[PDB]
């Protein structure tokens, strides 16, 4: 049931950075374990990753800099609701 | 003689409300906003591809500036989510929204209004974070977008829990901005003055410049919300929305400016302060 989303305005997409959004009521400790688990599984496949931030308070999840090749693996992590590729916002 | 937009919304308030601003850097010692805006340590901006603080300084002035502000008694807190070119990221904005909620839990104050004078494409995650912050009791006001398009295709404009503000000019008509202009459609809650808005210019400590955009229009609604919540602090988000519609000028926009299918969907409302 975990889905992937990316900006429909192709020039505004920022590939290589993803927001992994976990299910409502996933705890900070569970989000940190999920982030460590992605880093371990990606490293076994020869991929370098970086956890940029761990979210809690509004949405549980984390911000990760990694190759999009890892998205099928990341969607199978526990607690995942969806993953969204980062994108630009602009002053109006 | 007063700036047209300040006369348009009038048929030092807002002192009980804190307005958070997620924007570029701000020239906090400009005479128009000195002592009114507290710059947080928050910064989350992408690298670039007197001008760095132009956008945020003007908007801080629209909300609470000494001479040209809407809610002159409101206090503001600023977070830098837009770089020198006015560009940010959805993740940077998410981290900023989380920072506001963390700040509030650590040291609660009165009603909070969050001004988001920015837009990107439709974002499931930015809409969900806005929805969660609004459900947590915080009021969010955002620019409808300056793309002459349906606001439902942009975020945070498309989030239903956010007050989405389009821009009107001195003829009460939708603002044109170059070849584009204000967004419209069913995701817009109301319009507010957003053309030739006089406000603090970061070029010098006493300079003023006029700017146009849905960010200026959203800043007007953030100021009106601050005045409304200060007068009636117990208003829920649904009640605050009812008040904004109630005190708005009705049916003065010529709906022919919108595309044919958007005429029945776009609210014909121009924001104004209660009498």
């Amino acid at each position: 049931t975990a889905t992937f989303h990316r900006c429909a305005k192709d020039p505004w997409r920022l590939p290589g950075t993803y927001v992994v959004v976990l299910k409502e009521e996933t705890h900070l400790s569970q989000s940190e374990r999920t982030a460590r688990r992605l880093q371990a599984q990606a490293a076994r496949r020869g991929y370098l990753t970086k956890i940029l931030h761990v979210f809690h308070g509004l949405l549980p999840g984390f911000l990760v800099k990694m190759s999009g090749d890892l998205l099928e693996l990341a969607l199978k992590l526990p607690h995942v609701d969806y993953i969204e590729e980062d994108s630009s916002v602009f002053a109006q | 003689s007063i700036p047209w937009n300040l006369e348009r919304i009038t048929p030092d308030g807002g002192s009980l409300v804190e307005v958070y601003l997620l924007d570029t850097s701000i020239q906090s010692d400009h005479r128009e906003i000195e002592g009114r805006v507290m710059v947080t340590d928050f910064e989350n901006v992408p690298e670039e591809d007197s001008k760095c603080d132009s956008h945020g300084t003007h908007l801080a002035g629209v909300v609470s500036g000494r001479d040209a502000g809407v809610a002159k008694g409101a206090s503001m807190r600023s977070l830098r989510v837009l770089n020198c070119q006015g560009k940010g990221t959805v993740s940077g904005t998410l981290i900023g929204l989380e920072f506001i909620r963390k700040s509030q839990l650590v040291q609660p104050v009165g009603p909070l209004v969050v001004l988001l004078p920015l837009a990107g494409g439709y974002s499931r995650v930015l809409n969900a974070a806005c929805q969660r912050l609004a459900r947590a009791g915080v009021v969010l006001v955002t620019a409808a977008g300056n793309f002459r398009d349906d606001a439902c295709l942009y975020s945070p404009a498309s989030a239903p829990e956010v007050i989405t503000v389009g821009a009107t000019n001195a003829q009460d008509q939708p603002v044109t901005l170059g070849t584009l202009g204000t967004n419209f459609g069913r995701c817009v809650d109301l319009f507010a003055p957003g053309e030739d808005i006089i406000g603090a210019s970061s070029d010098c400590s006493t300079c003023f410049v006029s700017q146009s955009g849905t960010s200026q229009a959203a800043a007007h609604v953030a100021g009106i919300a601050a005045m409304m919540l200060s007068a009636e602090p117990e208003l829920t988000l649904a009640e605050l929305r009812q008040r904004l519609i109630h005190f708005s000028a009705k049916d003065v926009i010529n709906e022919a400016w919108f595309p044919e299918d958007q005429r029945v969907l776009t609210p014909n409302l121009v924001a104004a302060l209660p009498p």
